[PDB]
């Protein structure tokens, strides 16, 4: 085929190891060729490629560019594409073998970009004038499909189914009464259940947005990332809330009724596939406090010490056994989000933004499909619900724990740590007697649901 | 058995403490690093002629899970408090991480060291001679590294490695 000349359209310049470098393998379910690194035109030509189209070079790409190229200049380069000159027999083969899919591919590119990454155009409003200007002036019976979707996206953009589920389980705090409820009048079926719930909302609002770039870890934390913020600030609340719970409870037999009722709702979150919530309590369970109570763990079951002992394998060896239960299980789950975070960083910060060869910069890719390869492995979860029905109350009970008050980390730390040390000194002093704070009873009705 | 070091990297986050085992886990000529892998975070070495294992968590990103910082640290033999060197917040935090590390293991004489990492071209704000007074306060060796060059790293680690057989 003959094209014309670079001078009037830069992405006919030929594939060189200075321009464009391949991975030695293709893309498993498309035998595509996988690009290690290359310039942000041929990156954008292999985006909008005549050949063939390629989903996830795309899916990748309009995930992970903003690091390499603007959005306004990813707008322009790709306008700039699908502006083709022409270079008979030889016009309309190039009109429908290279003007035609181009296009085409350009028009898809920006129905991915308006239906996945819209918060581009909600962030840079000009930005939206722009593809609304560009979509309006394309012509074409081919075209008219296409644009006519484009329009559809943008409007709805701009405007902004199961069995039953089981029956909601009671203890001694009856319905209605969120005066009484706490962690031993609540039922432990009905504390996991709705800590899931909330836990699983939590999961689901993170966006790729608020991960890419390592962007948590910066300054702007909470302005790009303000859902995983929320998540992982539920989960520290509740680990605190357990610990504070244990280490509260002075009486010694009402304290070993509160980590057992904890080993409980660990073994829901364990049953239910919440990793999250299994980790809430391990890492509740292994805090400075609470992992010094020798007289509190030996008066607790070793059926109980056994499923405390094997959720907190699940941690050692680098989550290994954590990693493993995962890729085994389906949804719905709540996966523990920390390890994607450090797998995100490490990769951003253990990788180069830019390849050279021959002296030419090329935008490592790479590094890019490796980070896109993570968001796409949280979005897996992110789909399936669970069958579990909302209980207005309790979840407003969890969503507003406050465990630390008006105190700072430090100074609640300390008080928690002295309250360990107050309720079961260090060796040699023996063990005080506290009295008794609970007025109801402290016998489980049992992690079996009452109701079939 | 060969003898296998557990190493436990803490320090303030937004501030490139990540680099730190990085590059001392890839060659001082592969720039590539996959997170995802077993090899990333184990390491054969030979130290004063006595080979060993090394086996290192940095849980870079996972600072806001604060209530898991006593558990990740309990795990640890030794311990590199880092700091950057254009940041003096995360100077002003190893204070507390290395009284969290204490209270943990339950000893005053844990086998520990401070690192000033050099991350970018941005205006030093830490002198070595603040850090180098704040370790001698704690009794604790101070190494200082630069990121983009790999000068300091290996003495870093080595440093701790020696700290904890000495200990
Ligand atoms: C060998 O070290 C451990 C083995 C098991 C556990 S654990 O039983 O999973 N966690 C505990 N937290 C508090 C008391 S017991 C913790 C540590």
């Amino acid at each position: 085929m003959r094209l014309p000349s670079a001078d009037v359209y830069r992405f006919a310049e030929p594939d060189s190891e200075e321009n464009i470098i391949f991975e030695e393998n293709m893309q498993p379910k498309a035998g595509i060729p996988i690009i290690k690194a290359g310039t942000v035109i041929k990156l954008i030509e292999r985006l909008t490629y005549h050949m063939y189209a390629d989903p996830n070079f795309v899916r990748t790409f309009l995930t992970t560019y903003r690091s390499f190229c603007k959005p306004q200049e990813l707008l322009s380069l790709i306008i700039e594409r699908f502006e083709i000159p022409e270079p008979s027999a030889e016009l309309k083969r190039f009109r429908k073998e290279y003007i035609q899919p181009v296009q085409l591919r350009v028009l898809n590119v920006c129905r991915h970009w308006v239906e996945h990454h819209f918060y581009d155009f909600e962030r840079d409003a000009y930005l939206l004038q722009r593809m609304e200007e560009f979509i309006g002036t394309v012509r074409g019976k081919a075209m008219k499909k296409w644009v006519e979707s484009i329009t559809k996206i943008i409007q709805r953009k701009k405007i902004a189914f199961q069995s039953s589920p089981p029956t909601v389980e009671w203890h001694i705090s009856r319905p209605g009464h969120i005066e009484t409820f706490d962690l031993l009048t609540l039922h432990p079926i009905e504390i996991a259940r709705q800590l899931t719930l909330l836990e699983s909302d939590l999961y689901r609002a993170v966006q790729p947005s608020e991960l890419v770039g390592s962007v948590w870890t910066k300054e702007d934390k909470e302005i790009n990332s303000p859902n995983l913020l929320k998540m992982i600030r539920h989960t520290t609340n509740l680990t605190l809330w357990f610990e504070k719970c244990i280490v509260e409870t002075e009486n010694l037999e009402e304290r070993v009724a509160v980590v057992s009722r904890i080993i409980e709702i660990l073994q829901v979150f364990q049953e239910l596939n919440n990793f999250n919530g299994v980790l809430e309590v391990v890492s509740a369970m292994n805090s400075s406090p609470v992992y010094r109570l020798d007289h509190t763990f030996e008066q607790i079951p070793s059926r109980q010490k056994k499923i405390l002992e094997e959720a907190h394998e699940l941690s050692e060896d680098h989550y290994k056994k954590y990693l493993a239960k995962l890729r085994s299980i389906n949804p719905p789950c709540v996966p523990f989000f920390g390890i994607y975070l450090t797998n995100i960083l490490k990769t951003e910060e253990g990788n180069p933004e830019v390849l050279k060869r021959h002296g030419k910069e090329l935008i490592n890719f790479s590094k890019r499909r490796k980070v896109a390869e993570i968001t796409g492995e949280i979005q897996q979860y992110q789909n399936q619900p669970y069958c579990l029905r909302v209980e207005s109350d309790i979840k407003r009970f969890f969503e507003n724990l406050n465990p630390m008050g008006n105190s700072m980390e430090k100074e609640f730390t300390d008080y928690l740590f002295n309250k360990s040390l107050e309720i079961e000194p260090r060796n040699p002093k023996p063990l005080p007697r506290f009295p008794k704070k609970y007025s109801y009873p402290l016998k489980s009705p049992g992690v079996r649901p009452s109701n079939p | 058995h060969m003898t296998e070091y557990k190493l436990v990297v803490v320090g303030a986050g937004g501030v490139g403490k990540s680099a730190l085992t990085i590059q001392l886990i890839q060659n001082h000529f592969v720039d590539e690093y996959d997170p995802t892998i077993e090899d990333s975070y184990r390491k054969q070495v030979v130290i004063d002629g006595e080979t060993c294992l090394l086996d290192i968590l940095d849980t870079a990103g996972q600072e806001e899970y604060s209530a898991m910082r006593d558990q990740y640290m309990r795990t640890g033999e030794g311990f590199l408090c880092v700091f950057a060197i254009n940041n003096t917040k995360s100077f002003e935090d190893i204070h507390q991480y290395r009284e969290q590390i204490k209270r943990v293991k339950d000893s005053d004489d844990v086998p520990m060291v401070l690192v000033g990492n050099k991350c970018d071209l941005a205006a030093r704000t830490v002198e070595s001679r603040q850090a180098q007074d704040l370790a001698r306060s704690y009794g604790i060796p101070y190494i200082e590294t630069s990121a983009k060059t790999r000068q300091g790293v290996e003495d870093a680690f080595y440093t701790l490695v020696r700290e904890i057989r000495q200990h």
